[PDB]
């Protein structure tokens, strides 16, 4: 939904999206990965979503 | 003049040849199988032994053989110079490489097994007769097996070195104390006796008199004779044991398929009967073990130094196992009957303290191995165990157990 | 049905039938049913081959052959006589020793691990139902055996599942 | 040579392999580069004679631990390419 809202020159609403996201959810992802269910390296999806969201912010 | 026309010479030639000039020849041909270069290494051969001579020529054979082999053991390693004020101007060795005595052991081994592939692909191991060992004659092909199955055992030595140093090096001490040799001070004890793997059997008498000694010096109080006791027990154990499986896991690799004659009786050095003779090395440790260890322990040092005493015993009797093996029946009666009793005697001599310690499975695991009924059927009667009587009564039924059995019935039971 | 599958070779759609009926508690109480499951997998396994695919198929075939046992194996101590019970564990010994070369961390290692657990307790109990039944034996020989086999049965760790969020499974 | 001169050939504590021991050194690491990066190490080296007549290694030129121990390589590393 950011990549839309950039897209669309709305960075106010990229930033209302940003807000949405809770700000330990970067940490919350590794929490979800140590104690098993996946495996010691973030699921590929997210190490890259993760990654996406930081340039985001940048 | 000068090329292809200049004499060829400086160390005579072929119209004479001495026995140093054999043994340092028959070192160039093994040194150019080394090379695979085996056109030239069979013509050296070929030409000094060759094969329309005398009958004393395999008597230099097996000597040129079994001295390069002695070499070989006992060779010194060229690239480390604290041995560069430590070797002779002449030595023709084998330039062990690598700067570490483990991998020196491991190098003489890999060394040793082509030298058993040059002994064969040159033909070699069909003229094999019989050297003198210990005072007797013994088959040269065997004692080509012993001198491997003393680098085997010195690859363990140097494994139990690196773990417990102090007792080994000072075995090593007291072994070089009885071979009255000055220890080179660029060296240490270790690199002088890890040279000598032709003798590297004389650290089990040695060991044994440091472990009296702790069993004089020390007070019972403490844990340090018992670690003693287990770690001398474990250097024993693991050569003894590194010993017999290289013998019996290369077979093959010393073996006449073929013979029209009878070899002689074969004392491998891990059944030696003599004052330093690995026989009487056993027979201390069971004497000590049991009059000493054995009494003081606890529940868990008893079993631990138990499963140890059963590795002795075991390379003891597969020692008259062997001998009984060579000996003929039917032609050296005489020595095999007596030689039987003397196996018999020490086989209950040795099993009978497992039975009275109540180590049932102990004193059974072996009985079962060397067919030793008194005991196996003590320690039936001893545990009330009629199922295991008779599966022994179905075991070793073309050995008459039952007949046996019925007698032990008969008597006293 | 398994009857008719196996006499028309038809040995895939037979264990993918036990697969289902497997799932049926009425199914896996039966005597009947594990022995019928336990063959139909070996003939199963007597048809598999060196490719890649079947390096999968021989895992659960495995799996599924070790867990029918140890379930055969408690019908068979609880129903039947001693020595129809030492031709069972003589087979899932047969059977451990094949899948005992798969050194590893896959679900059939660690299938592995725990069917010598309940191995070694089947071992235990066909020693103590020996005792039961043999008039002339002598209880502590049969009892030592089986103190040994249930230390062992013991000793064997517990296995280190991940619970994950959606499986509602046990 | 300044390779070899980063590289510490002092003896280990007597229990341990120099062709393991010598995987952490520099000189070790850059033969791993050229042999993954394509080149025959039979062909781009200098010879082990001549690497030991250059007089720049100083102190390592009288070290016979240093001596075996880049011979060992040399031949693990280049007899690991035919």
């Amino acid at each position: 939904i950011m990549r839309k809202f950039l897209a669309s020159k709305k960075h106010e609403a990229a930033k209302e999206v940003f807000v949405k996201i809770p700000q330990d959810s970067i940490a919350e992802i590794y929490n979800q990965c140590e104690e098993q269910g996946m495996e010691s390296p973030l699921p590929a999806e997210d190490d890259n979503a993760i990654r996406e969201h930081l340039c985001i912010r940048a | 003049p000068n090329s292809e026309s200049m004499i060829f010479e400086t160390t005579t030639k072929n119209e004479t040849i001495a026995q140093e000039d054999k043994i340092k020849l028959l070192k160039a041909a093994f040194l150019q199988y080394c090379r695979k270069d085996l056109g030239h290494a069979q013509m050296v051969v070929d030409e000094l032994f060759s094969s329309h001579s005398d009958l004393d020529s395999d008597s230099e054979l097996d000597r040129a053989v079994t001295q390069i082999s002695v070499d070989l053991m006992d060779d010194y390693p060229a690239s480390d110079p604290r041995w560069a004020e430590s070797v002779p101007e002449e030595a023709p060795g084998f330039s062990n490489t690598s700067l570490i005595i483990l991998h020196q052991l491991e190098d003489k081994m890999k060394a040793h097994s082509f030298l058993m592939d040059f002994i064969h692909q040159v033909g070699l191991f069909g003229r094999l007769g019989s050297f003198p060992v210990r005072g007797t004659p013994m088959a040269t092909r065997l004692l080509l097996c012993e001198h491997a199955e003393k680098l085997s055992a010195a690859i363990v030595l140097k494994n139990h070195h690196s773990r417990l140093s102090d007792l080994v090096n000072t075995a090593i001490l007291i072994a070089l104390n009885k071979r009255e040799y000055e220890i080179p001070s660029n060296l240490t004890p270790a690199d002088v006796f890890f040279r000598e793997v032709s003798q590297v059997d004389t650290i089990c008498e040695c060991l044994l008199e440091h472990e009296e000694q702790v069993l004089r010096d020390a007070p019972m109080d403490s844990i340090e004779w018992a670690e003693v006791v287990i770690n001398v027990n474990n250097i024993l154990k693991d050569m003894l044991q590194a010993a017999s499986h290289y013998r019996q896991n290369r077979n093959s690799l010393y073996r006449r398929e073929e013979s029209l004659e009878k070899e002689p009786e074969y004392v491998p050095w891990t059944a030696t009967s003599g004052p330093g003779g690995i026989r009487t090395v056993i027979i201390r440790q069971h004497e000590i073990v049991l009059k000493v260890a054995y009494p003081q322990a606890d529940s868990n040092l008893r079993n631990i130094v138990t499963e140890q005493l059963v590795a002795l015993i075991d390379c003891f009797l597969d020692g008259y196992v062997s001998q009984l093996k060579s000996v003929d029946k039917s032609s050296n009666r005489e020595r095999y009957d007596n030689l039987e009793m003397e196996y018999l005697q020490k086989r209950s001599d040795l099993l009978s303290p497992l039975l009275s310690l109540g180590q049932y499975l102990w004193a059974a695991s072996l009985a079962e191995k060397y067919c030793d009924f008194d005991i196996l059927v003590q320690m039936c009667e001893q545990t009330d165990n009629q199922s295991r009587l008779q599966r022994y009564m179905t075991q070793f039924a073309d050995q008459n157990f039952s007949d046996f059995l019925f007698r032990w019935y008969l008597e006293k039971g | 049905l398994v009857e008719v599958y196996r006499s028309t070779k038809r040995l895939k759609d037979a264990v993918a039938h036990c697969h289902e009926a497997e799932r049926n508690i009425a199914l896996r109480s039966s005597l009947e049913w594990n022995s019928c499951v336990v063959q139909t997998l070996k003939e199963y396994l007597e048809s598999l081959q060196c490719l890649e695919s079947d390096k999968s198929d021989w895992r659960a075939t495995n799996t599924d052959l070790l867990l029918a046992y140890a379930n055969l194996m408690l019908l068979t101590l609880s129903t039947r006589d001693v020595q129809e019970s030492r031709e069972l564990l003589q087979s899932f010994d047969s059977a451990l020793q094949s899948v005992k070369s798969l050194g590893g961390n896959d679900e059939l290692s660690a299938t592995f691990l725990e069917m010598k657990g309940h191995f070694y307790m089947h071992a235990g109990s066909l020693l103590l139902k020996m005792g039961q039944h043999s008039s002339n034996v002598q209880w502590r020989a049969l009892s030592e055996l089986a103190a040994l086999c249930y230390l062992i049965a013991f000793q064997v760790p517990r296995p280190k599942i991940k619970l994950i969020k959606g499986e509602a499974g046990q | 040579c300044k390779a070899l001169q980063r590289d510490n050939w002092s003896s280990s504590d007597g229990k341990d392999d120099p062709i393991e021991v010598s995987k952490d050194s520099i000189f070790v690491k850059i033969l791993q580069k050229l042999l993954k990066d394509g080149i025959q190490l039979s062909e781009y080296l200098p010879e082990v004679k001549d690497l030991l007549q250059a007089d720049q290694l100083g102190s390592l030129k009288s070290n016979p631990y240093f001596e075996f121990v880049l011979k060992a390589n040399y031949e693990y590393y280049v007899q690991g390419q035919i």
